[PDB]
DNA sequence: ATTTTTTTTTTTT
């Protein structure tokens, strides 16, 4: 038998390779994951002799894989297989695609989007697609047409699921689209998954057993035998299958880029603080973090001091279950044109993960939980997919918040104070938890903050916008020489390449380790000078109560609450539980600076 | 079978002698209970089986079939050789641990099952079969065999008319048959792993079981898993057509809006000796909704709203009305978010829609069979039988919706014209809302019905009002931080599982009706109003301005057990209204405190 | 080819 050449490939793999296993038999998953390398380290780099024939021998590996486990757990012939293959080198792209990658382990990655759920599907082996439930005989002579139906209840079964997914993100090439692809994966990958993951799959392409075609108009034959003394047609499409995934790049455990290897609660959860406590609480560390990551960008210099909080968490503290507390934050940007949205933007999408940069004016209302479904694709009603909330604790920056349509309101209302989740359809009446918080894209009318009229009025929008959003933080233009000269004499070193920028002194990488250090704390506040911000906001209302007859504002307690996450997180920024009342001055300072952008 | 053997024997041996509970087990009267009521469901609890054998659990699951057949004839054994009488004229239930959604998978098929689930739109009601009789062509004389037959043929040319008949004829006659039913299955918005796939499932019921389901309704079910019959078998597509079927044994409510508390007894009391009295107005609205400080006027506002519908019938008229009715505007920034949660747990009818984007259009009859793929649905209006429609963002619904609401207001139901049925649906419900206004967050107190822009003959169908304006007061936003705090610090009168027999007695017990008590007053808030509240915002006095007074002054007395009255509770209800009404008229408005303030 | 649906455009005071 040719396939003995597979016998020696397990024969060659048990062997020297003889606890996961232990853990897989109390409801005997059969799921273990090898690495490839091992081709290398033990088969002799045999490679390409043992990738090709996946399909065709994994059979006779999983045959030897169960052998290994009677090998010290009394076995039966119920035992089955899964296989988990792994660490490939050599990643291969989508479109290294052919008929002639059959059987391989291409490795490949994506998204998860679009996807369907769990429908299930003689000792001999009639699991085919190439299936008949009516044969001939066993031991006499029967009939070729008849049946018998018969113990699907003392045997042995899966599951499974299905999806589709579209081309990644590092692969981009010009002309060409994302497009989609279908896999069905087995069992205990089942479930594990959602919306916006990176991976390593096997990609192990494999075709379609048909049943009838639509424009398969190649040969129309048939294994038909010859003539002496309805009929079947064949076309195929491809797909692809899998048996091995790691979601990558989404990590605290982990020692990240500055780091040695150091004690903590957890192995390297914080561990580094022999390092990063030098950056703790010198306030060098804070003009670094003013300066030391946007040395190509210069405008006003606040909100490059104001944001930064916004990527780091807020409250999530031990409160009541009747409502829902916050803690992130509404943000916006406006200016003039020409004041450069775009130096930043950018970064924003790509300083920290799930930064999801995407425009929003093209959108429309199915950008939240797409639409609806009326045929049995997968159930006749699959209603969950969406546009935003994919965030697993992300954000999604959107694009031109203006000439947009009037349905954002009832999506981001809620959004970012209710956090909820439904559609008219006959779906169902259900709800679910947003993730997210947004800044803005906007602009004015003509740009140019003709100080003429009321900014509600210089926009003349929808009303609650500018009360939602409690920090607007603009950008605008004049005409000073120095000010355009400190930029140009930056862009006498943003292309003369040696240094071409401002000193860098505080690296993004040992920064975007910090940021989760700061999230161990659960700060707690009673704090006298908390307890007196109370007073900090009347003395603010009577400033509120100021620019009351010209201009009088929409004023609120979200504000409030905002002021609070704000000195709550600048404490998870302090490295230090019982917050700072120095907190309060710099609350009051800058928020009360936010009344200047609105001055007529 | 040999087995069997010992089974009977051990039934028999505890369904008439096996006891607790100090004697006279049940079964020994169950079987004479249900055989004087005609109903054959005799119950069991697997407790007791337990009990008396738990050995009754591990030969069992190799086929659950046969043990409910093995019961049922140890029945039919015990039925008729004691009451052989009543001959001419079974199944059995179980009914004790929880299994969860998604955790029946491929190895729970057909085996001991305990499962969940719950209701929505589905079929009608049919029936099946049991018996085999084909024959009669040839000498077709009576052959008989000898059981009612599922799935089972022979085939012969001998069978023993003349042993004959190789070819065939069919009845039509003499032919078992069996009710039966379609659901269609649901799962819990409370019990959610955030998100996953919605719950719809093939799962059945039969005969006895049937003709007891409503849509978005639950009943918990012993269950047991198993496929279709044929999911689509052929050598064909790159998937096979697999659904499965789950099939009812015994349901088992899972809501129980009516009595809930079966064999609580000992608080039951203190409901009727404190929500009694006209002092009720302070101890049942204390914990009105003691959760935040503002607005008391909604504590005494929405616990009226809760409380009717009713006959009534005045002289030869018509029915007139038995609904409530409810809208606000406010601005997101009021404390105005928890628009609909507990008292619709003290509903016994209800169903939750939120606003447009995720409103109901179906808020369209034909008539179909079912091949695949045969579904229509719409409104919830037979539901809600005294319910309620719980919303918040109500301004964007659909004039035609509004057409059925209104309808529902007047002529308590909706009229199809012109159709190809013209079937009907009685309106005997009850609405929320909490839409957003025009221009806006609140318009002062110039007119209220362009302060938000509904239209004319809809909102005089409309009854309940509350309003906010708010400026500032200082001592409950310090109190409210120290809210904040202290409410963020949960570190971790009527009795609260009992207040629901207030809905069942009070508005159930007194329903008092009266002569015009001092109404000449209405002729005065008519006709005086009609010239002193002329012409400031000072339309609003009509039927309904009394008829809803009937509506809900009834209730504030209700809540009392009054069953006769003069003016007091009723017009401390109208200090409701003296409160209501006075929101939307101009400041030019003390035309009611003049007017009202005897009638305070 | 029809039944049960939904949006994305087609073109706007
Ligand atoms: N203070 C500054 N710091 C850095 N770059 C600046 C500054 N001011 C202006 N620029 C430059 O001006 C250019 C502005 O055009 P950019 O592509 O950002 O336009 P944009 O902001 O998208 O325009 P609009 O927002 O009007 O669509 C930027 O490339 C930026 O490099
Ligand atoms: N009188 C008050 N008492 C308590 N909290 C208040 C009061 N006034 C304002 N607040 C605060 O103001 C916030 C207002 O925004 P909120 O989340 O209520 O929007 P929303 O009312 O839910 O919007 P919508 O009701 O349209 O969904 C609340 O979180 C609440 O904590």
């Amino acid at each position: 038998v040719k396939d003995e050449v597979g016998i020696r490939a397990q024969k060659l793999f048990q062997d020297f390779l003889e606890r996961p296993a232990a853990s897989l038999e109390s409801p005997d998953r059969c799921t273990l994951e090898v690495s490839f390398e091992d081709v290398e380290k033990y088969d002799q780099n045999l490679a390409t002799a043992i990738i090709e024939e996946y399909y065709h021998i994994y059979p006779f590996l999983c045959q030897s894989v169960s052998n290994y486990v009677k090998d010290r757990i009394g076995l039966k012939t119920q035992k089955d297989c899964y296989v988990a293959f792994t660490e490939v080198p050599t990643r291969h792209k989508v479109r290294d695609l052919t008929t002639s990658k059959i059987g391989t382990l291409i490795r490949i990655s994506g998204q998860v989007v679009r996807t369907h759920p769990v429908h299930p599907e003689i000792r001999n082996v009639e699991q085919q697609f190439k299936f008949t439930n009516p044969t001939i005989c066993r031991n006499p002579v029967c009939s070729n047409r008849k049946r018998f139906m018969l113990d699907v209840e003392k045997s042995l079964f899966l599951d499974f699921q299905k999806i589709r997914i579209q081309e990644t993100q590092a692969e981009l090439p010009r002309g060409c689209i994302p497009r989609a692809v279908e896999i069905i994966l087995r069992s205990e990958l089942v479930e594990t998954v959602q919306a916006g993951d990176r991976y390593d799959f096997t990609g192990t392409l494999i075709v379609v057993p048909d049943v009838s075609v639509l424009a398969g108009v190649g040969t129309r034959a048939e294994n038909s035998s010859r003539h002496k003394p309805g009929m079947r047609e064949l076309n195929y499409r491809m797909a692809f299958l899998a048996c091995s995934v790691q979601a990558t790049t989404a990590r605290t455990d982990l020692p990240m880029s500055e780091v040695t290897a150091e004690d903590m609660k957890k192995q390297m959860t914080d561990a580094e603080w022999h390092k990063i406590y030098e950056m703790s609480k010198d306030r060098n560390l804070y003009q670094n973090l003013i300066s030391s990551l946007f040395p190509s960008i210069y405008g006003n210099d606040e909100v490059k001091r104001g944001i930064l909080l916004q990527q780091f968490g807020g409250v999530a503290k031990t409160t009541t279950e009747k409502t829902s507390l916050r803690g992130d934050i509404n943000v916006c940007i406006v200016g003039d044109p020409s004041t450069a949205k775009s130096q930043f933007l950018k970064q924003v999408s790509d300083f920290s993960p799930r930064a999801i940069y995407t425009s929003g004016k093209a959108s429309s209302a199915a950008g939240l939980t797409a639409a609806v479904v009326r045929d049995e694709e997968s159930f006749d009603f699959v209603i969950e997919a969406g546009a935003l909330m994919l965030a697993d604790n992300g954000i999604c920056c959107i694009d031109e918040f203006d000439k947009m349509d009037q349905r954002d309101q009832v999506a981001i209302h809620e959004a970012m104070e209710q956090q909820t989740i439904s559609i008219a359809r006959a779906g169902v009446r259900a709800t679910l938890n947003a993730r997210t918080s947004i800044l803005a894209a906007a602009n004015p009318i003509n740009g140019r903050y003709d100080r003429s009229k009321s900014l509600q009025q210089n926009i003349q929008l929808s009303a609650p916008i500018m009360s939602r959003f409690d920090l607007f933080f603009i950008l605008v233009d004049e005409c000073n020489e120095v000010v355009d000269y400190a930029i140009a004499r930056k862009i006498v070193d943003l292309h003369s390449n040696i240094e071409e920028s401002v000193e860098r002194a505080y690296t993004r990488e040992e920064v975007l380790r910090y940021v989760t250090f700061a999230r161990q704390f659960k700060p707690v506040i009673s704090q006298e000078a908390g307890h007196m911000l109370v007073e900090n906001y009347g003395h603010l209302r009577q400033r509120d109560t100021g620019t009351s007859g010209r201009s009088t504002w929409r004023i609120t307690v979200r504000q409030l609450e905002s002021m609070i996450r704000l000195s709550e997180a600048m404490a998870k920024l302090e490295c230090s539980n019982r917050v700072l009342e120095r907190h309060v001055k710099e609350a009051f300072r800058l928020l009360n600076k936010s009344i200047i952008r609105v001055e007529q | 079978l040999g087995p069997r053997t010992e089974i009977a024997n051990r039934f028999q041996s505890f369904l008439r002698t096996f006891v607790d509970e100090r004697g006279a087990y049940t079964y020994r009267d169950r079987i004479r209970r249900m055989c004087e009521q005609n109903m054959s469901s005799f119950v069991v609890s697997y407790t007791d089986l337990a009990n008396k054998e738990h050995v009754l659990a591990y030969f069992l699951p190799e086929a659950p079939f046969q043990m409910l057949e093995i019961f049922d004839k140890v029945a039919k054994d015990m039925v008729l050789s004691i009451f052989p009488t009543y001959e001419r004229v079974i199944h059995v239930r179980i009914s004790p641990l929880i299994e969860e959604l998604r955790t029946f998978r491929k190895l729970h098929l057909n085996q001991l099952v305990r499962t969940l689930g719950v209701v929505t739109a589905t079929t009608g009601v049919l029936p099946q079969l049991s018996v085999i009789k084909y024959d009669c062509v040839k000498c077709g004389y009576v052959l008989g065999p000898f059981v009612q037959s599922q799935n089972t043929e022979i085939k012969p040319g001998s069978c023993p008319e003349c042993q004959s008949t190789g070819p065939f004829s069919i009845n039509m006659e003499q032919t078992l048959y069996r009710n039966y039913q379609k659901i269609t299955l649901q799962e819990s918005p409370g019990r959610i792993p955030a998100g996953r796939i919605p719950r719809s499932k093939d799962v059945i019921l039969l005969a006895d079981l049937c003709d007891q389901c409503k849509p978005g309704d639950e009943l918990e079910v012993t269950g047991i898993y198993t496929n279709n019959y044929d999911g689509s078998l052929n050598t064909d597509q790159g998937f096979p057509v697999f659904a499965t079927v789950i099939i009812a044994n015994h349901v088992v409510v899972k809501d129980s809006k009516q009595v809930v508390q079966s064999l609580t007894d000992e608080d039951i009391a203190t409901i009727q000796k404190l929500s009694k009295d006209p002092r009720i107005v302070e101890r049942v609205v204390a914990s009105m909704a003691p959760s935040i400080y503002g607005h008391d006027y909604i504590k005494r506002a929405l616990a009226l709203a809760l409380f009717g519908g009713e006959s009534k019938n005045p002289g030869e008229k018509h029915k007139v009305r038995g609904d409530i009715n409810l809208l606000i505007c406010g601005d997101p920034g009021t404390a105005k978010s928890q628009f609909l949660k507990y008292t619709e747990k003290v509903a016994p009818r209800a169903v939750f829609t939120t606003g447009q984007g995720a409103s109901a259009v179906g808020l369209y009859v034909r008539r179909n069979p079912v091949s695949r793929e045969w579904t229509l649905e719409a409104g919830a209006l037979v539901l809600a039988d005294q319910g309620v429609c719980l919303i918040d963002e109500f301004d964007k619904m659909n004039d035609q919706d509004r057409t059925s609401i209104h309808e529902a207001m007047e002529q308590q139901s909706i009229s199809i014209s012109k159709a190809g049925i013209v079937t009907s649906l009685q309106a005997r419900c009850t609405v929320i809302a909490a839409a957003n206004p025009i221009g806006g967050r609140y318009d002062p107190s110039m007119t209220f019905s362009e302060n938000v822009n509904l239209s004319e003959p809809i909102l005089s169908r409309f009854d309940v009002l509350c309003v906010v304006k708010d400026e500032f007061d200082p001592m409950q936003d310090q109190q409210l931080a120290k809210f904040v705090v202290h409410s963020h610090m949960k570190h971790h009168e009527i009795p609260q599982d009992l207040l629901r027999q207030y809905i069942v007695y009070a508005k159930e017990n007194i329903r008092p009706k009266l002569t015009n008590i001092d109404e000449d007053k209405i002729a005065k808030m008519y006709a005086q109003l009609r010239q002193e509240s002329f012409a400031t915002g000072s339309l609003p006095i009509t039927v309904r301005h009394i008829e809803s007074v009937i509506r809900m002054s009834e209730a504030h007395a209700r809540m009392h057990l009054r069953e006769n009255v003069m003016e007091a509770d009723v017009s401390m209800a109208i200090r409701m209204m003296l409160e209501s009404f006075i929101e939307a008229q101009k400041f030019s408005v003390m035309k009611k405190m003049r007017s009202t303030f005897q009638k305070y």
